């Protein structure tokens, strides 16, 4: 499910009330994240413990969630680079209700966005150097993209 | 709104007009990407509307090109009339800007259009190819003879069912064209007056030949020193290029555009790479732009100091040649380092080109710009202000602005007749906006010197858009970033599966150009050149059509030498800038 | 239906799903998981286009176009921003653990995988993290095992478990680390794992035959052609490079073998390739065997000819129609003797006389898998018309799809039709010597002797119609499984029964005959299939001829001094003694072969006659089907000392120099004109496929593709100047890059399946019509007979019960697909996958003997002592011995036999 803020604390746990609320009650057994716990840890876990236990049947989910678990993984470390959080909200849009098989891929990047939505500041925290997805081979000079 | 997109060019006033003249249902409008509005006129109607676009208000002067398609195999037809054949007609008018393409559809019991020389004189030729090549007769032709293939061949070689590959040599064919040689009746040419004023000497000034040009037959016919009638026979540099075009993936063509003038190079690639690059919706950026620009003038200059050594060597002064052929080495030096070949570099790839600039360039060009201007007044002042040359060359061969238009001259000729046509500033492509240079003009007779003087001055205006060249210089790829750049970048493919996946597809089966027609008009060393290209949706080009100024040169060869003596034909033809592999393709 | 794709209208059928409909309408969507014989699964997310609820409609939603309907009026975009977005998204998701492989992967220029990554417009990387990798596991002889390229698309565990009815290969694993192939390492024991080399989108299954000696696809010279392998004449694209038969490519026939061989017909390929094969042609003089060209061949062997009292030839099922006519045009229709023996001849004319005289209508093997009851007698499917067995399969699982589509579901739909299918099944009773690969879904397997067997059919008849006669002996247990499969075969829409001559017992078919014939006058539109031997059985015998005992007998009297062998090793018809001993005594034998056999040893010339690969022709399958098969390449085109002619092209110049003292290589034309003239129940053959003068467009068809490369240096060793393109007079094929293979083009022979974008094997796709439906402007081949308005009678001669007799063993036939054709065990891949001979033994008879299992136990026959390895059978009965048909030293006329002296070397 996604996470909420202290503005969202007054709201009274139904179906409808947290339909609307940009969130799902689900079991209805919530849990408190405090200011200690840094968000980039807790999203990387929650995606690590989506992929591992997805079932890997279709493709977005199967072979986005690692993706997804390798750019949080770069964010913890520092290694992250422009165009990690960009990728992060084109598979958190191509993984929606329907757009996989089934809605395992939408619970699992439910608090990936609203983690994106009112934490982006600690999200962008990681990303320290350029994108370098090549490497220099000596004799043929690189295709200079702007 | 890319320039490239699929237009149907509804808007024209040409449109209107003849939707105002002959009704909204005598003609089919075809939406191409050619960026010239397209008409498929009726077989019946075709002289009508030709005359109604010759008695235009802006008339449309000029027949740029006339040839056929062979629709029998092209599957993607839709919003198009029935066609087992199609003749299409490109016309230019230059008061407007404007051009047109008309096409006339045809079946395949009844390939017979009316002629067009008529209202067009330079379609003589052009009806002869169409003959030649599909079979297409055209009534009312004086002469409709083969004018790419010796007369006793067997089938038409741009048909879609004839083979394109070389058939087996015999020495008995050999022995046959042999006798045919040797045993070559001056009534099956055209030619008149079979020797009735007892004087009228019939010599073959081919078809081997001691130039560059190349190799070609003109049958003279005189009193004394005097032409009375000349029957060019072409044909003798043909080397099924179009078919070569149907033949070859729309990556692996680009050597066989190479040759096509093989003055050129780089000129040569411009217009099939841009015309490819319509088909495939790629723009590319601006300094791919500025690096094929460069490239062009380059080879432009390279071609304009063999030209003004030719003729110099032609008049009879045999030292500037010399001379031009050491600058000429000078940018030999420049494109073996940039592209790695000097005069077939077949360097322009689909979306940009084979690889960067290398690390040093500049410091060759600014060698070549520091050693040509003071080189060319040498050879102003050794050759080209002797009044022996002048007397050789001034008022030898001249023709206006009417003939000019009239026989599709383009270049130095049509703009020695005052006619400001370039397509740089008229129609400017591959971003030639961004560089100032003038076009020199004539003051309204095109000599032989007029055009000489002319060339020259285009040599300087090149080496003046070389010079605003190296000092400006954009820095980014060169390549574009679409997904049909033909090859991708090279580092890429070598470390990204996507781009070996795309390279691998490529550079094998083909890349795959969705089903459009596309037409590009560039300004050529030696005129206009312009590739025209039709696209089935394959990996191969479905028609390739090439349009080259040294064909209408040589078809305006007899209208402006009658009457003139040997010498000066001799003068003439090294005026032209001309060469064979460019007639006959 | 009415659909708007893009505003466009299109009319579609309201069955098909979206994928499939605007696939067929030529609109290009990215898929991989779909395939039109595998049904839906919608795993690879590729096939999405956003539908609209309405006509005006903005931001519609995106769907999978291969569940979604199309229903009438269904409006949809395919080249929208946000779908393309969408699918581009998906192949770049592929794309991320895909290994840098293309280089050095057999699918690179075959590939879907490349051909969808290109189609999308993704070129560019964003991905730098590591990639997953997988061990390789070994597969076998026939298929190579690369896991790092898959796409997790579940196309091979579908076809694999769900079609083909395998039991080893599986997914294993979660997530990204999903694994398909075996629990462990082994062979491929399925007899249709050749398939997944073209349902894998990517190069996990790669031919590993192909992989030996590899080209790319462009570099494959193709033509059209039918296998020659067995009876059942599927359409295969052989294709070579340099002067070698490099692969076997399915062709697509929408009746006979849509999207699927078999393995002897993919994998049985490499007798062509064997360098023991004889290429000139070879005359022995005292004991040297000199090499002659073709026209001193041709004067020598008609001048021998002309001087000979009497000359009889013997064709072969192996020769197609025209070189077993020229054979009979040569010799005379009296002195011409079929080459199979007199019990094979009377089985295969009994085959053909219920097929085109039974008045029951033969089935189109596509047509097979719509059959609601299938009954086979005899006939071991799977090892002797293994494709037969696989529409047999899908004809049991017609019962899941049915009982899926009773409840709204889709036949695209499987996952459904297994969930409501879960193990009902539609009635199949097969009967056999032994158990059979068809007994994991059968309903009943009957294991008995042929006489047993016989004796069942004619009992399931008696019960099904009184008017057949009645068998006495039934046990009421047997008798309560009759009365089951009746009540079977009554229930049935369409039942279909299924026999064949490799039983090697006339009342298996006499049997089979008569349930048809019952099951015709109950009203039933009833179906029998006969399986024949070899490829062109149904031909030879609707030729007809004298056995091959009656050819051994004029040899041996001595009426006959001159023998012509059209193509026939003589041994798996006959004895090899009498054989041998008959062409001793004939003081002149002529060999026309393809093939280094046993009987060139006396022969006194060879003649080099052409395979399938080098040679065209007419053969006939076991429907009665004539299919016209081509050329692939010009023998002499890079050694030109090559004499290896056409078959009948070597004895029409043959005749022609015999009678008139000239040589004269014609044209197939003109033979298939001489057949239609002189045979009227061959004259069909003339329809199978167009002469050499037609013309697309005034073009012919290319063999090649249009980037067939190297041609300036692929002979630049021998010369550097190019040869002569060979000249086909024969066909309407070229041996050259200019001609026409355009999937519009109005013609029925596709040499193989290419259109600009699609690469792989989809491209069929494109040459078709519909797709998973027949090829366009008509599948090729011709049936030769139709139904007949009259039927047969009952076979009153129902065979006695198998009584076990002292000293004597009957034989029963053990085929299998690697090792019975001779031609496939000759190629040099199939031995290591045919099994080892091993002699089959009752339990009781093994206690008997007192010999265990493989114990080395010999036996005589003919007066030749063989030992073999004792395997023990329990599905066999006692007082007969299993012994497998085809191998070396045992052969196929040995079935039904008795066999003496059976005891432990
Ligand atoms: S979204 Fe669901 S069906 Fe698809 S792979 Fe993930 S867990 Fe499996
Ligand atoms: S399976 Fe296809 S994409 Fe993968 S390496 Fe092979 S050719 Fe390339
Ligand atoms: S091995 Fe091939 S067919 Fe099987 S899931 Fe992978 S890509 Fe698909
Ligand atoms: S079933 Fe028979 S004809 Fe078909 S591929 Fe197999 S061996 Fe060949
Ligand atoms: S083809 Fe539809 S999701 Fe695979
Ligand atoms: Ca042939």
């Amino acid at each position: 499910t996604d996470f909420l803020t202290e503005a969202h604390l007054d709201l009274p746990m139904e179906f409808e009330s947290i339909g609307k609320a940009g969130s799902r009650l689900g079991t209805a057994l919530a849990m408190a994240v405090d200011h200690e716990i840094n968000m980039v840890s807790l999203v990387r876990n929650l995606e690590e413990f989506f992929a591992r236990e997805s079932c890997g049947w279709c493709t977005p989910c199967r072979d986005g969630l690692p993706w997804s678990v390798k750019i949080l993984r770069a964010l913890e470390r520092g290694e992250g680079q422009p165009g990690d959080i960009e990728t992060l909200e084109q598979l958190c849009r191509f993984l929606g209700p329907g757009k996989t098989f089934c809605a395992h891929a939408p619970g699992a990047v439910e608090p990936l966005q609203s983690a994106i939505k009112y934490f982006r500041e600690e999200f962008e925290a990681g990303i320290k150097q350029p994108f370098s997805n090549t490497h220099l081979i000596n004799g043929i000079q690189p295709n200079l993209l702007k | 709104e890319p320039a490239w997109q699929t237009r149907d060019h509804l808007d024209d006033p040409v449109i209107g007009e003849l939707r105002n003249r002959f009704g909204p249902d005598a003609f089919t409008v075809q939406a191409t990407r050619t960026g010239v509005p397209v008409v498929w006129i009726k077989r019946e109607q075709l002289l009508e509307v030709g005359d109604f676009l010759k008695k235009l208000p802006k008339p449309y002067v000029m027949l740029f090109d006339l040839h056929g398609m062979d629709e029998r195999l092209r599957t993607h037809r839709e919003g198009l009339p029935a066609a087992d054949f199609s003749v299409f007609y490109h016309l230019i008018s230059i008061d407007r800007n404007r051009d047109i393409m008309l096409k006339v559809a045809l079946a395949e019991n009844d390939l017979h259009v009316p002629t067009f020389t008529k209202l067009f004189p330079n379609a003589n030729w052009y009806e002869r190819e169409t003959w030649d090549l599909f079979g297409i007769t055209f009534d009312g032709h004086p002469n409709l003879r083969r004018i790419m293939m010796p007369q006793t061949w067997k089938g038409h070689p741009l048909r879609k069912d004839y083979p394109a590959r070389a058939t087996e040599f015999s020495p008995f064919e050999l022995t046959k064209a042999k006798q045919d040689l040797e045993m070559e009746k001056p009534e099956e040419w055209g030619m008149k007056r079979g020797t009735e004023n007892e004087d009228f000497m019939f010599l073959n000034l081919g078809p081997n030949h001691p130039s560059a040009h190349g190799a070609f037959r003109i049958v003279l016919q005189l009193d004394g020193e005097e032409i009375v009638d000349c029957v060019p026979d072409i044909g003798y540099h043909h080397r099924g290029a179009e078919k070569m075009g149907e033949r070859q993936s729309w990556h692996s063509y680009i050597p066989y555009t190479d040759r096509i003038e093989y003055l050129g190079g780089c000129v040569n690639e411009m217009p099939y790479v841009l015309a490819v690059e319509k088909l495939a919706g790629i723009t590319v950026p601006d300094r791919v732009n500025v690096i094929r620009v460069m490239l062009s003038e380059l080879f432009r200059i390279n071609s304009h100091l063999l030209y003004i050594s030719t003729f110099i060597q032609d008049v009879g002064a045999m030292t500037p040649v010399f001379f031009a052929f050491t600058d000429r080495q000078k940018i030999y030096d420049l494109v073996e380092a940039i592209t790695g070949f000097r005069m077939h570099p077949a360097w322009f790839r689909i979306g940009g080109v084979a690889h960067d600039l290398p690390r040093g360039w500049d410091r060759l060009l600014r060698e070549f710009l520091d050693w040509m201007p003071k080189r060319l007044a040498s050879y102003e002042k050794a050759a080209l202000q002797n009044t022996i040359l002048k007397g050789r060359s001034q008022g030898v061969a001249a023709y206006g602005a009417k003939e000019a238009l009239e026989w599709g001259t383009t270049g130095a000729g049509l703009r020695a007749t005052g006619i400001d046509f370039d397509v740089r500033k008229a129609r400017p492509y591959s971003g030639y906006e961004n560089f100032d240079f003038e076009i020199p003009v004539g003051g309204g007779v095109s000599d032989c010197y007029t055009r000489v003087m002319l060339k020259v001055e285009e040599l300087r205006q090149s080496l003046r858009i070389l010079e605003q060249c190296l000092n400006n210089m954009p820095e980014g790829p060169f390549k574009a970033d679409h997904p049909l750049t033909t090859p991708p970048p090279k580092e890429r493919t070598l470390q990204h599966i996507e781009t070996l996946i795309t390279h691998f597809l490529q550079v094998s089966w083909g890349p795959v150009m969705p089903a459009n027609e596309s037409f590009q008009m560039i300004e050529a060393t030696k005129g206009i050149n312009s590739y025209y290209l039709t696209s089935d949706g394959s990996t191969m080009s479905y028609r390739t059509r090439i349009r080259t100024p040294s064909y209408a040169h040589l078809q305006q060869i007899p209208a402006a030498i009658r009457g003139s003596l040997v010498s000066d034909l001799i003068v003439y033809l090294g005026s032209i800038d001309f060469v064979m592999s460019d007639v006959d393709r | 239906a009415t659909i708007h794709v893009d505003g466009k209208e299109y009319e579609v059928n309201g069955a098909d799903n979206l994928l499939e409909a605007c696939l067929s309408l030529g609109l290009d969507i990215p898929y991989f998981c779909w395939h039109p014989a595998l049904g839906s699964v919608g795993a690879c997310r590729q096939c999405a286009v956003k539908q609209y609820q309405n006509a005006e409609d903005t931001r519609g939603r995106l769907v999978m176009s291969c569940m979604t309907p199309a229903s009438d009026g269904t409006f949809i975009s395919i080249d929208d921003e946000e779908a393309k977005q969408f699918r581009e998204s998906v192949v770049e998701w592929l794309m991320t653990n895909h290994p840098h492989d293309c280089p050095v992967c057999e699918e690179g220029g075959n590939c879907h995988l490349q051909d969808m990554t290109v189609m999308t417009g993704h070129s560019f990387r964003r991905y730098r993290f590591t990639k997953r990798t997988h061990r390789n596991q070994d597969l076998g002889p026939f298929i190579s095992h690369e896991m790092n390229r898959c796409i997790a698309c579940y196309r091979c565990v579908r076809y694999y478990k769900d079609y083909a009815g395998g039991t080893d290969l599986g997914v294993y694993g979660a997530h990204d680390n999903v694994y398909f192939g075996r629990p462990e390492d082994g062979t491929l024991e399925s007899e249709f794992s050749g398939n997944l080399v073209e349902i894998c989108p990517t190069g996990v299954f790669t031919d590993k035959t192909h992989s030996e000696r590899y080209n790319r696809k462009w570099d494959m010279q193709f033509a059209p052609s039918i296998c020659q392998q067995c009876s059942i004449g599927c359409n295969i694209s052989p294709g070579e490079r340099y002067g070698e038969l490099r692969r076997i490519e399915n062709r697509y026939n929408g009746t006979v073998n849509h999207y699927f061989l078999c393995d002897r017909g993919r994998f049985g390929y490499g007798y062509v390739n064997l360098k023991d094969r004889p290429r000139q042609p070879v005359q022995r003089r005292g004991d040297d065997f000199i090499t002659l060209n073709a026209e001193q061949a041709m004067q020598g062997a008609a001048d021998i000819l002309r001087q000979s009292k009497k000359v009889i030839g013997i064709g072969s099922p192996r020769a197609s129609v025209e070189s077993n006519f020229a054979l009979r045009e040569l010799v005379g229709e009296e002195n011409f003797y079929t080459g199979i023996a007199h019990g094979e001849q009377e089985r295969l004319q009994l085959a053909l006389k219920v097929l085109r005289e039974g008045g029951i209508y033969t089935p189109a093997l596509r047509e097979i898998e719509s059959y609601d009851a299938v009954l086979v007698l005899g006939e071991d499917v799977t090892q002797t018309g293994a494709r037969v067995a696989l529409a047999v399969r899908q004809a049991v699982k017609g019962k899941a799809r049915e009982m899926a589509a009773a409840q709204k579901v889709a036949d695209w739909q499987i996952a459904a039709i297994l969930n409501i299918g879960q193990r009902a099944k539609h009635p199949l009773f097969v009967t056999n010597v032994d158990d059979t690969r068809l007994d994991d879904i059968a309903a009943w397997t009957y294991r008995a002797p042929v006489e047993d067997q016989a004796r069942l059919g004619f009992a399931i008849a008696h019960a099904l119609d009184n008017s057949a006669p009645a068998v006495d002996g039934i046990e009421p247990e047997l008798q309560s499984k009759i009365d089951v499969i009746v009540q079977a075969l009554a229930g049935a829409k369409k039942p279909l029964i299924i026999s064949g001559t490799n039983a090697g017992s006339l009342e298996v078919i006499q049997a089979a005959a008569n349930v048809a014939k019952a099951l015709k006058g109950r009203g039933a539109d009833v179906g029998i299939t006969m399986i024949a031997r070899s490829v062109n059985s149904m031909g030879l015998g609707i030729m007809g001829g004298g056995s091959l005992e009656e050819a051994l007998t004029e040899l041996e009297t001595g009426r006959a001094d001159a023998v012509v062998v059209l193509e026939n090793d003589l041994h798996r018809h006959a004895s090899a003694t009498r054989v041998n001993a008959a062409l001793a005594k004939a003081p002149l034998v002529m060999v026309v072969d393809h093939q280094r056999t046993a009987i060139m040893e006396n022969a006194h010339l060879v003649l080099s006659a052409a395979s399938f690969a080098e040679s065209d022709g007419t053969v006939i399958n076991n429907e009665g089907r004539a299919q016209r098969f081509f050329q692939v390449y010009d023998p002499a085109y890079y050694d030109s000392k090559t004499v290896m002619l056409e078959s009948w092209r070597w004895l029409h110049s043959l005749h022609s120099t015999l009678l008139s003292r000239e040589v004269d290589w014609t044209q197939l034309d003109h033979v298939i004109d001489a057949v239609v003239a002189k045979i009227p129940e061959l004259a069909g053959i003339k329809d199978a496929a167009p002469d050499a003068t037609f013309r697309i467009r005034g073009q012919k068809l290319a063999r090649e593709p249009h980037r067939y490369s190297g041609r300036t240096a692929m002979r630049a060793n021998i010369s550097v100047h190019e040869p002569r393109q060979p000249q086909d007079i024969d066909t309407m094929f070229t041996f050259s890059m200019e001609g026409n293979n355009q999937p519009t083009a109005h013609r029925s022979q596709v040499p193989f399946a290419w259109a600009p974008g699609w690469n792989s094997p989809q491209a069929w796709n494109k040459f078709q019509d519909e797709v998973g439906g027949k090829l366009r402007f008509g599948d090729p081949g011709v049936r030769l007979f139709e139904t007949s308005e009259n039927g047969l009678d009952y076979f009153t001669s129902v065979p006695a019960r198998f009584q076990p007799q002292d000293g004597k063993w009957r034989i029963a036939p053990y085929y299998h697909l690697f090792g019975s054709d001779e031609l496939s065990q000759r190629a040099p891949v199939f031995q290591s996958r045919m099994p080892q001979p091993y002699i089959k033994l009752n339990p009781a008879d093994a206690a008997k003997l007192g010999v265990n299992a493989g114990t080395r136990v010999s036996f005589s026959y003919d007066g030749n002592t063989v030992t073999l390895p004792v395997e023990i059978a329990e599905g066999l009965t006692a007082g007969q011995v299993g012994l497998p048909m085809g191998m070396s030293g045992i052969a196929p006329v040995l079935a039904g036999a008795h066999l003496e002296d059976l005891k432990e070397a």
